């Protein structure tokens, strides 16, 4: 194992020096990634050839096959079979085959399909996120939000393998997905995150809730005191989402004190690995240089949906490790993960 | 680091000695940039991230709704694929067009690329790349421009490389300033030694559909596998007429016609009327719909292999007649196909390999060939010649589709026009269409028992539709029922309180 | 489906086993194998 | 204008036979693709560095 | 009045006590359904096979016929069996071309 | 009559909210319509043959 | 020593078997019955579905 | 499966609340209890028997983690390629 | 009747738990044992 070479295997195998290379080095390769090998560099475990070990990289024989189909693939694409079919094309395709096939009938579904496609075909994006740590590969998830709602919050992502001379491979991007969670962030603070392999969704709202009472007597209170409640919700296998798990973030924000208009920034990525989830909140600056040696708030959540708040010794690493993910006035940060 | 100190004492407690050794720890974190969201004055949204921004949105879906109601020639014309986008943020267009290919410079490999400095940093990116044609390469690219220039003397650089001349020297590209009131003229301190021309689109602020943003799939769905997928679907069924007619809203041979004019162009989805050089780095893809829809070439490439598919298939659906008349019929559908691909190409192949070591091998691209590894043949493409020159062979020597020798009569027999007239009474009914009988190798009972049983099956299939419909329609009067005992009661409400009232007036 | 049926007449190997050959062993087979002269096989094929 | 040796061509200008390493599908390709990758999957520090198990791949 | 009211309670009671109540559809609906989708995945691992069969009779293994969207998880799964019977009888139809 | 105006709600919303609302039949009409035209297309070529 | 490279067109449609929607697909089995006596199994067996 | 048999037990140990613990078994009374119970009890189910000396099942589990690891390395011999033939080997040098 | 995966769990063990709960703690009121003798059979409970 740790040669990469057998030293037990009979004469009567034959190989050639390039076999053999391709041996050794595939065994290295898979200890890896097995975590055998106790400390991988987890740059270079994200990288997409990697990613892409178990379907087509592992083996000679579906190497050659996917080269050969990624340099000449039109003598294998086909509109119907393809990847990236959108749900708005199997739309498409159910109605045109409820009948004969003719101009008319496609006429009819893509009236269809482009009603359906202008329903989100400019959601604002509000926020995103960049699953690896390089920014490079891996995919970004983006939330968008409906101009006609506060609700109707959309998500999307894309795949940085897909991107080369500038620009993104046609379908390198997904479509949007309606989120059912009746999410009423405060000030569009809600960044999504991938935590334990799945899409998350972080956020602040307000908790409008205040004495009815003034001096107990005669006398009221104005509207509300604000509680600033951090809810956390995932996708269900189902497509589905689930129901948020809440976060008492009250001391926190008022620490950081704002102004009445202001949320707090909502940094939030996922530790590379252990399932841990890094939150800390910031006094949003004009300047990333503001950023250096400035106070911060935070958590750790774990798996176990319980929280440790940050000691300021360590929030200061990540907040020196991890600044020009910040956001700034006037400009918005995908964020990333955290290794 | 951790201090590490080894030590030793002696049974009457006497220090024997010690070693202080250290273990440095190093903590690295992938300090890259990040990705950054973008919402424009103009409505635009964009992810900017280098020099690179990509559009996030669309702003004329309406017009695309509004357009599909007036028929798919509409939706799928030229003009609707021009519907501009405004640009997404400060910077330019600018036309570059690249020489054709020679061997005084840019001798040796065809490839060559643009690569743009100097916008948020002073390294450079890719901006294009392309393999050299024997002709000029058109293209327009967006230029971006932070709103603070990195030079004075200029707001961007833009140069080419292409194995010859990789030297990206001072002056060697254009460069770019942005004069006041946005006018961007190229300095004359630069020079056009490896470009045609080079022409900034002053005033230019939007582009037409943009097939590389966010929302491209749809469009590429829309333009491009739709049709391609109906005609597929159309030729399976026989209908080679109907497949050609849709085969041609993506490429006509010999151009279209739009709004009575002449045009000059033949393939009718704007990326593949673009993107007309070959991609000269390819993406690094598990996906072959990655790749092309990055280099629209594939598409052109597999467009044209379905016209020829389809020239094919003519000729070999004649061919199998086995008639004289249809014989010649299905030679000149061949000579179509022969025609339409031209000659084979001369491929040689190269024996240079310089045996170089591993570590070396392992060239990267990042941001005595440049590609150390050489590409095979393409057996698939190569293969049409063979076919077609067999199937022309196979003519010329009165062989059958198979090689078979054959004697057919010079003069074939008449049909016999009783079933000549059952087939057009079949066909005339209005719709009529059957599609063909194929045989098969299955005596009558059998295939008798086999279409009964498919039956059965559809009249299963019939009675659930039907209860189907009419529980859909069971419920959607429970639902009408109850929206309108909804309504009355509002009404009631209204003539209680107007009781109580004359009860107050009482 | 009957053995070997659908693989290419031109590709792969055939191994025809006769276990306890030997005759060193005293293997059954062992005397078998010494009156053998050939070995034939009967390969039914199509061509489609 | 008419032909497959005038639109869609000039890809590459040079091929091989696909029984070479020159083949960028040949194993060569293979194993010089696995190298670039794999390398530096370790700390060059590390035991486990590649080229540290096995000096003579390189 | 207070005649209505009791009737209207003993048509509750029945409703709650006859046999074919609320919680034996209740019952019955999430049985079948756990065997439905087991059946199922029978039914698709059958349909794979034959599949299978297929690739190896015509020697293609490219062809796929069994599509993976045929249960959806909403809508209960319903109608999973009638997109399967489609797709194998096209694969039969192609069979027989 | 604001009582039975509630309960109008409740019904026209449980109909909405059942499982086996017209959501679930515009649903298998449409899947099932397509499957029944290409089953037909294949049926007849069948009895053709 | 080398082996033959996997068909790419085998590859892209299991690609898109596996990626279009959920990709549960059981492992593609091959038994010992030829293809109308499977396919009769798999008839019944979905009748019953 | 890897992943699930995880949530019973991990060689190598797990991290809570970023720390790293000391432990392989994650089941209370697994983890607990090292030492085979020298009074088996007298019975006839053998659940009734584990669980009561819960060494059995920290020897089931770890069956099936090989079980896990042998059919990873079956699956690959199967394939019959070198390539896959050098997969199973070190699935099956992890079990041994 | 779904597909097998953590969030199919999750849902079947919030319904395990509750069923349990109401049984989880009922007062034990009384009991019999069957058997002659303390050591074997079984003794039979009657909670509340």
């Amino acid at each position: 194992q740790y040669l990469l070479i057998d030293n037990q295997v009979s004469a009567a195998i034959k190989t050639t020096r390039i076999a053999e290379a391709i041996a050794s080095i595939q065994l290295y390769v898979n200890r890896a990634l097995e975590n055998v090998e106790e400390n991988a560099n987890s740059g270079v475990i994200s990288r997409q050839f990697f990613i892409d070990w178990d379907k087509y990289n592992k083996r000679y024989s579906t190497w050659a096959g996917v080269s050969q189909l990624v340099y000449y693939p039109e003598n294998y694409i086909d509109p119907t079979m393809r990847i990236g079919q959108t749900k708005m094309m199997d739309a498409l395709l159910q109605s045109v085959s409820q009948s004969q096939l003719n101009a008319d009938t496609v006429e009819d579904a893509f009236m269809s399909y482009l009603t359906s496609f202008e329903q989100v075909a400019n959601l604002k994006v509000i926020s995103a996120y960049h699953d690896n740590i390089n920014n490079d590969q891996g995919l970004t998830y983006f939330i968008g939000l409906s101009e006609t709602d506060a609700g109707e919050y959309y998500w999307r992502s894309v795949d940085h393998s897909k991107f080369n001379d500038g620009k993104f491979a046609a379908n390198a991007w997904s479509e949007w997905h309606k989120i059912d969670c009746p999410i009423n962030p405060y000030k569009s603070t809600i960044r999504p995150v991938i935590y334990k392999s799945r899409l998350y969704l972080l956020w602040l709202e307000q908790k409008e809730i205040t004495k009815q009472t003034g001096n107990s007597k005669d006398g009221y209170q104005t509207e509300t005191d604000y509680r600033y409640e951090l809810k956390l919700a995932h996708i269900r296998y189902d497509g589905t989402w689930n129901t948020p798990i809440t976060f008492d973030v009250n001391k926190k924000i008022s620490e950081l004190k704002l102004e009445k208009n202001r949320a707090p920034g909502l940094y939030c990525a996922g530790y590379q690995g252990e399932d841990t989830l890094l939150v800390m909140f910031y006094n949003q600056q004009d300047t990333l240089d503001s950023y250096k040696n400035a106070s911060m708030q935070g958590l750790y959540i774990f798996a176990d949906m319980a929280s440790k708040d940050m000691t300021p010794e360590q929030s200061n690493v990540y907040r020196d490790n991890s600044y020009q993910q910040f956001d700034t006035n006037n400009v918005r940060r995908v964020n990333n993960r955290y290794a | 680091s951790i201090d590490v100190t080894f030590t030793a004492f002696a049974e009457d407690g006497r220090k024997l000695g010690y070693e202080s050794f250290s273990i440095p720890v190093t903590l690295k974190v992938s300090t890259d940039n990040a990705l950054t969201l973008h919402h424009n004055e103009n409505g635009a949204q964009y992810m900017q991230w280098q020099s690179y921004r990509t559009r996030l949105n669309t702003l004329f879906a309406r017009q695309l709704v509004a357009r599909a109601t007036t028929g798919i020639d509409t939706i799928l014309s030229m003009e609707t694929q021009n519907i501009q986008e405004p640009q997404l943020g400060k910077g330019f267009y600018a036309t570059f067009v690249i020489p054709p290919y020679n061997l005084s410079t840019h001798g040796d490999e065809r490839w060559f690329k643009l690569y743009i400095k100097h916008v948020v940093d002073n390294n450079s990116h890719i901006i294009y790349s392309g393999q050299l044609t024997d002709t000029n390469i058109n293209i327009t690219l967006f230029i971006p421009l932070d709103d603070v220039p990195l030079n004075q003397d200029y707001h961007a650089k833009v140069y080419m490389t292409f194995k010859k001349s990789p030297s990206d020297g001072t002056w060697w590209g254009p460069h770019f300033v942005r004069d006041d009131k946005g006018i961007v003229t190229i300095n004359p301190k630069s020079i056009l030694t490896h470009f045609e021309s080079v022409n900034v689109l002053n005033n230019i602020s939007s582009e037409p559909m943009d097939f590389s943003g966010a929302n491209s799939l749809y469009f590429w769905e829309l333009f491009y596998y739709t049709p391609m997928l109906v005609a597929q679907r159309l030729l399976h069924e026989q209908n080679f007429d109907e497949a050609n007619r849709w085969l041609k809203y993506v490429w006509s041979p010999s151009g279209y016609i739009v709004h009575g004019q002449i045009q000059n162009y033949q393939w009718n989805v704007r990326p593949l009327l673009e993107d007309t050089s070959w991609n000269s780095d390819p993406l690094d893809s598990v996906d072959p719909d990655a790749v092309a829809q990055h280099d629209p070439m594939h598409y052109k490439v597999s467009t044209f292999m379905r016209t020829l598919d389809l020239l094919i298939a003519r000729g070999d659906h004649a061919y199998r007649q086995l008639e004289r008349d249809t014989l010649n019929e299905a030679k000149m559908w061949y000579m179509q196909a022969l025609h339409l691909l031209g000659d084979k190409p001369y491929l040689p192949l190269s024996t240079t390999w310089s045996d170089p070591r591993l570590d070396r091998a392992a060239d990267i691209t990042t941001q005595t060939l440049t590609d150390l590894f050489l590409p095979q043949i393409n057996e698939v493409m190569m293969n049409y010649w063979q076919t077609l020159a067999q199937r022309v062979y196979n003519l010329r020597h009165n062989l059958s589709i198979d090689g078979q020798p054959l004697y057919l009569p010079i003069y074939a027999t008449p049909a016999d026009p009783k079933a000549l007239l059952s087939a057009a009474v079949a066909t005339s009914q209005g719709g009529g269409k059957l599609p063909e009988s194929f045989m098969s190798l299955w005596r009558f009972p059998h295939m008798l028992e086999n279409a009964r049983g498919m039956v059965s099956q559809l009249t299963q299939f019939g009675s659930t539709l039907q209860n189907i419909i009419e529980r859909q329609d069971a419920e959607a009067l429970n639902a009408l029922l109850q929206n309108q005992a909804a309504e009355l009661i509002l009404t009631n409400l209204s003539i209680q309180d107007k009781t109580i009232e004359e009860l107050d007036a009482e | 489906f009957l053995p070997f049926e659908g693989i290419a007449i031109d590709q792969g190997t055939l191994t025809l086993s006769f276990p306890n050959a030997s005759m060193p062993e005293k293997g059954k087979q062992a005397t078998m194998l010494k009156t053998l002269n050939d070995i034939i096989l009967h390969i039914r094929y199509t061509i489609k | 204008l008419i032909g497959y040796n005038n639109q869609f061509s000039g890809r590459a200008s040079q091929y091989v036979a696909p029984g070479t390493v020159s083949s960028m599908f040949s194993p060569a390709a293979y194993l010089t693709e696995l190298y670039r990758e794999a390398r530096n999957l370790h700390a060059s520090d590390s035991v486990y560095y590649l080229d540290t198990r096995r000096p003579d791949l390189k | 009045l207070k005649t209505q009211q009791e009737q209207t309670q003993s048509q509750l009671a029945f409703l709650q006590r006859k046999f074919s109540n609320q919680a034996l559809y209740n019952w019955l609906r999430g049985r079948l359904a756990a065997i439905y989708f087991q059946f199922y995945d029978l039914a698709v691992a059958r349909c794979l096979m034959a599949e299978q069969a297929y690739r190896w009779e015509l020697n293609d293994d490219s062809a796929r016929f069994i599509k993976p969207g045929a249960w959806q998880g909403t809508y209960a799964g319903l109608l999973a069996g009638e997109t399967l019977m489609l797709s194998l009888a096209q694969m039969e139809d192609a069979h027989l071309k």
